[PDB]
């Protein structure tokens, strides 16, 4: 029931080792990638397939934090209801690394 | 760099813990019978914790079919598979209807830089003799230095 | 070792 | 006499019908080579005189040692024949090794001077080379080795193809 | 001190590893251990009433059944399996004889034609085998210039201002006049004997145009796959459409998987009237259907018997003419996607009824522009533009059982299985790769949607559970044994 | 005629004992012919065509047929979805699905859908099926199910049992005679394949029939006419047709 946003959580980082910890505890995490490719999403898919405890969700999203148009668009995607295209979440933690 | 790259339709949502748990249980089960995983190993405890973090009432039924009909007579690795699988079933049953948990049982490692006789620098993250688990990690972090 | 709530007496 | 009949009946014919004549006379030619001529027919598997392709690597190597190394005098017919045998063992070892950067059993040809024991050890390491037939790639690599320049021509006939005169006479 | 001649011997010379391509019939276990796998089941089935798969082969996006299995099971090609991809994609050819003067017998490149080390096969062609095989962007040079980004149509436009006249021949001008009536003029050039035809106001022409078509990605046969390399004669290439080239390659390679180097070797054990071919396609011949339906209308130069290559049963016919020369039961299923499994059903019921001893069963289709567009209009295949918007590479929007799957992805090729009676397999000494225990086909129910799937095949598990006080003794193996 | 009677008895009591019993399903009985149960189908090769309707319907029907046939609860079939790798070759689909099913049998390896990014929450209700995204090497697979669903309401299912269960219905002498023949054919095929993969002569187009134009019809009318070899060619001969020594 802890809804987390994690930014700067690329492979081999602190932000990626907290994702294994967050998802293992059952957290629902949005994870930002500034480089969206097949290997990034496959790294995160493997991380969820090996550490994805029951109830945990992991949304890999492209997000440039150097864009204000992405900062306001991402929070709208997180907080808008699924009928509007979003997720309908309420963040219990923000980890902008 | 200021170019906006976010799109709500490139989001990749991962939810299916129920499938991955059943995949990982049986992956470890055949790793045991083929001689790739013994119970003393520390990554085995890590991934058994990751299985009991994903335990569902159907997952214990999955485990029990493969543990009840695991053929003991085919070898000693099948005995090991049945004993370890039954212990993991007994743990997942009591973890069942309880709260998934982040427990890192990784072996604590510290830095060691050594210069080989030929003149090469090698930095190895070596296993600590005095701190093997995060329980001792926290104790020696509270110890100061 | 595999066989979950341990209590603490000395924190 | 076999030389005479062979160059009266086959080598005189033009190249177009030469292969056909060899195919027709194959059994007689092999029989003559085995028991009448200097250079026997190389191909000999268990229970019968066969063709080169239908031999295992171990028995190809044993047949090379049989016809190129001399048992009683404990010396090879010629050093370049020993070199050819070593190169064929190079190919055999390369054939039956998955990529691992392994170390060659044969590091210098001077340990082929006594080839029976080395061959025994070599095909002890590769038991499956004594069961797999020689592949086409290695089969015609064998023919390249048998006909390398700056080498003593092999004292056997490995094929009965167009360059049969070269193997039979030279 | 020690010089450069002694220190060189300190290092060892390694073995340069190379491929060991075997055929590897299924590993036969010993009888003593296989009597342990199954309890006393001996002498209880009729070997004449058991159908066993003896050979099989594919022509797919990942090559043959060996290299497709390497990518399926492991996801990386072995050194033996990467050389097979280099061979089929035409990257390497086995040169024998003189090259650059030096005598060489081995694999050589094709673009530059220089000898290649067999570790250099993977190191040199991992990036090109993988980029031009499997699921990838549609390559027009594999489909006669079909660029999905420039899919060509013709638009019927009525001329509002009469064209200036153009010069053509006797019959073409007569044809123009016959079709256009008073909306064209034809006049003979007295100096030449050929006509000038003028298209008048009100005549209809067909202006070509192009649309950017959505489906850019398909599972093509690996680029450079050619039937020359398998021994298909160029006469057969020039006459027959490429679907039957795939069928012939898969058929000969399936017979090889069955250890059948010579197809006439069946007749040593089985009568000619007992080697059937119950394979079939779902839509096969589309390259000839396009020739007779759209290339004739354009008066394009088209094979005169293009119609008998568009048939679905003509492809087994080419197998019989070129390879088998048998007089056994010819059958041809047309089951759309489920036609290589109903081909097995037809082959099994052909064998068990005594009609055939050996039957070739399988399925094959081709990817062409027209089938792709029409699958797109019925919203069956995934839109490549929409999948690229979602950041999906062509290797990852073929997503079965996944949450965000949006349609299938059409591939091309063939797959053939030489299936056989069990006792015939045991007398011929062929590799029994499998046992076909059951096969069934079923229709769904009354409906108004042809491509809507259904649960008609659920009748393969139909049994009755009304009265269980007396368990059925017939499922007991020992009761049946003593009977 | 006694050999026919023995064969028909073995058919009645071993192969198709389930043809007349409503209480035995075709899929139950087909496996039971080899003393196998429904629990012995290890893999289900799903048609798996990355469509919304098919990947739900196929999982539902496999779950329902495994639930009706009394599968042990906790014994899912491993679902393989080959189409992620090869695409959907409408006609060839069930062939590639079937060929892989045989390769899954011999190796015992269950490939994984490496595009299984996220399996439907709607697919969790199907406990009798598992959806690997990663190849798992098993200790042995008894049987594989291959289901293909085509357009026009045509579903089809093949079931493929391991060859070990055919070699167990026959005596020792037959097996050991078969094994030597298979070994000899394996070397012959090895030679043929190595020659053909180097000289591009894998498909040998045949211009002649085994029968001649004058023996074409006599071969057709003899159920016992069979080919003999000469000059490295297998052809029909005058002396093998309606022979008096071929019915002894």
């Amino acid at each position: 029931d802890k809804y987390v946003l994690v930014t700067g959580a690329g492979a081999g980082s602190i932000g990626a080792e907290i994702l294994q910890g967050l998802i293992s505890g059952g957290a629902k995490v949005i994870v930002t990638t500034s480089r969206f490719s097949k290997k990034v999403t496959e790294y995160y898919q493997n991380m969820y397939a090996r550490y994805g405890a029951a109830g945990s969700t992991l949304i890999v999203v492209p997000f440039n934090q150097g864009s204000k148009q992405d900062v306001d668009a991402l929070v709208q995607y997180i907080y808008d209801e699924p009928k509007k295209g979003g997720l309908g979440w309420d963040l219990d933690a923000i980890i902008p690394f | 760099g200021i170019q906006p790259t976010f799109s709500a339709l490139k989001s990749r949502t991962y939810d299916s813990y129920w499938n991955w748990a059943r995949q990982d249980v049986l992956s470890m089960y055949f790793d045991i019978i083929f001689g790739k995983l013994t119970s003393v190993d520390r990554e085995t405890i890590n991934q058994c914790i990751q299985i009991m973090n994903r335990a569902n009432p159907t997952l214990i039924k999955f485990m029990q079919y493969h543990i009840d009909h695991c053929p003991e007579y085919k070898g000693e690795t099948y005995k090991l598979a049945k004993r370890l699988g039954q212990q993991l079933i007994d743990n997942c049953k009591q973890v069942l209807t309880e709260d998934p948990v982040y427990k890192d049982v990784s072996r604590i490692t510290g830095p060691k830089t050594k210069v080989s006789a030929k003149g090469n620098i090698e930095y190895e993250e070596t296993q600590k003799d005095s701190v093997r688990k995060f329980e001792q990690y926290v104790y020696e972090m509270a110890q100061g230095g | 070792e595999i066989e979950d709530k341990t209590s603490i007496i000395q924190p | 006499m076999f030389w005479k009949e062979l160059d009266d009946t086959i080598f005189n014919l033009p190249k177009n019908k030469l292969l056909d004549a060899l195919n027709k006379k194959r059994d007689h030619i092999i029989k003559k080579l085995n028991n009448d001529f200097q250079k026997p027919w190389f191909g000999k598997n268990a229970n019968g005189v066969c063709d080169l392709q239908e031999m295992t690597y171990k028995e190809v190597a044993n047949r090379l040692v049989e016809l190129m190394y001399v048992k009683k005098s404990h010396r090879w017919i010629d050093v370049s024949l020993r070199n050819m045998y070593g190169d064929f063992l190079r190919r055999v070892e390369e054939r039956f090794t998955s990529s691992a950067g392994t170390v060659s059993l044969l590091q210098n040809f001077n340990q082929l001077n006594e080839p029976e024991q080395f061959t025994a050890d070599f095909f002890e390491k590769f038991p499956q080379a004594g069961k797999q037939l020689i592949s086409e790639e290695d089969c015609d690599y064998f023919l390249m080795l048998a006909a390398r320049p700056g080498q003593k021509p092999v004292p056997f006939v490995p094929v009965l193809d167009e360059r049969f005169e070269f193997f039979f006479k030279k | 001190v020690n010089g450069d001649n002694v220190d060189a011997n300190y290092s060892k010379v390694m073995v340069e590893p190379r491929a060991n391509m075997k055929f590897d019939f299924p590993t036969l276990k010993s009888y003593d251990e296989i009597k342990q796998i199954a309890p006393e089941l001996e002498g209880m089935l009729d070997l004449e009433n058991v159908v066993v798969v003896t050979g099989f082969a594919e022509v797919g996006p990942w090559g043959n059944s060996r290299t497709r299995w390497e990518m399926e099971a492991y996801g990386e090609f072995s050194l033996e399996g990467a050389i097979e991809m280099a061979w089929i994609m035409g990257f390497i050819k086995y040169h024998n004889g003189n090259l650059k003067g030096k005598p060489y017998s081995g694999w050589v490149d094709a673009k530059t034609q220089t000898p290649i080390d067999e570790k250099d096969i993977k190191s040199k062609y991992e990036e090109e085998i993988l980029e031009h095989s499997g699921i990838r962007l549609i390559e027009p040079e594999l489909f006669n210039g079909y660029d999905p980004k420039k899919k060509q149509m013709i638009q019927e436009v009525v001329v509002q201002h009469d064209l200036e006249p153009f010069e053509c021949s006797k019959e073409t001008a007569e044809q123009y006049k016959h079709e256009h009536g008073e909306k064209c003029e034809i006049f003979e050039i007295e100096e030449s004997g050929e006509y000038t035809v003028r298209i008048l106001k009100g005549a209809t022409l067909y202006v070509p145009k192009a649309l950017r078509f959505d489906r850019l990605v398909a599972g093509q046969i690996p680029t450079g796959w050619d039937a020359r390399t398998y021994g298909i004669p160029e006469d057969t290439i020039s006459q027959v459409d490429p679907i039957t080239l795939y069928v012939l390659v898969a058929t000969v390679e399936a017979l090889l998987s069955a250890g059948i180097t010579d197809p006439y070797e069946f007749y040593k054990y089985v009568h000619v009237s007992e080697v059937g071919n119950c394979s079939g396609s779902g839509m096969g011949g589309v390259s000839a259907l396009r020739g007779m339906f759209k290339d004739r209308y354009a008066d394009k130069p088209v094979q005169n018997d293009i119609l008998q290559e568009s048939f679905i049963n003509t492809m087994s016919a080419w197998v019989n003419m070129l390879l088998l020369s048998s007089s056994g039961p010819i059958k041809t299923p047309v089951g759309a996607c489920a036609t290589a499994v109903e081909s097995v059903d037809i082959g099994i019921e052909t064998i068990l009824s005594g009609k055939a001893k050996v039957v070739l069963v399988g399925g094959y289709d081709d990817f062409q522009e027209e089938g792709s567009y029409e699958f797109a209009n019925m919203n069956a295949t995934s839109n490549s533009i929409e999948e690229f918007k979602h950041g999906r590479t062509p290797k990852e929007m073929s997503r079965p059982t996944t949450t965000t799957r949006n349609g299938f992805m059409e591939a091309q090729g063939s797959g053939i299985q030489v299936i056989m009676t069990a006792d015939l397999a045991l007398k011929m000494g062929v590799p029994i790769h499998a046992v076909l225990a059951m096969t069934a086909t079923a229709t769904d129910k009354i409906g108004r949607s042809v491509p809507a799937p259904g649960k008609g095949i659920l009748t393969t598990a139909r049994e009755h559970h009304g009265n269980l006080k007396y368990p059925s003794p017939l499922l007991n193996i020992e009761y049946r044994k003593r009977q | 005629e006694s050999k026919r009677q023995v064969s028909d008895a073995k058919k009645q009591w071993g192969n198709s004992f389930y043809k007349s019993d409503p209480r035995i399903a075709p899929l139950r009985g087909a496996l039971a012919a080899f003393n196998l149960t429904i629990d012995d189908i290890g893999v289900a090769s799903f048609h798996g065509t990355s469509t919304v309707a098919n990947d739900k319907n196929e999982s539902a029907t496999i779950n329902n047929m495994m639930k009706h046939l009394g599968r042990s609860e906790g014994n899912p079939v491993f679902g393989v979805f080959q189409k992620y790798l090869t695409g959907h070759p409408k006609g060839a689909a069930g062939a590639w699905m079937l060929n892989g099913a045989i390769q899954i049998l011999e190796s015992g390896l269950v490939p994984g859908n490496r595009n299984a990014d996220n399996v439907d929450k709607l697919l969790e209700q199907y406990e009798y099926v598992l959806y690997p995204s990663r190849s798992i090497q098993t200790d042995g697979i008894k049987a594989v199910s291959v289901t293909s669903f085509g357009f026009g309401q045509k579903g089809a299912q093949a079931v493929v049992v391991h060859p070990d269960y055919l070699f167990a219905v026959l005596d020792r002498s037959t097996y050991e005679e078969y094994a030597t023949k298979v070994s000899a054919r394996n070397k012959k095929t090895y030679r043929y394949m190595h020659n053909a993969i180097t000289r591009n002569t894998m498909f040998v187009a045949k211009d002649k029939a085994p029968y001649s134009d004058e023996l074409e019809q006599p071969v057709y009318l003899d159920p016992l006419a069979r080919v003999e070899e000469n000059k490295k060619k297998l052809v029909f001969s005058d002396k093998t047709i309606q022979s008096s020594q071929s019915y002894v």
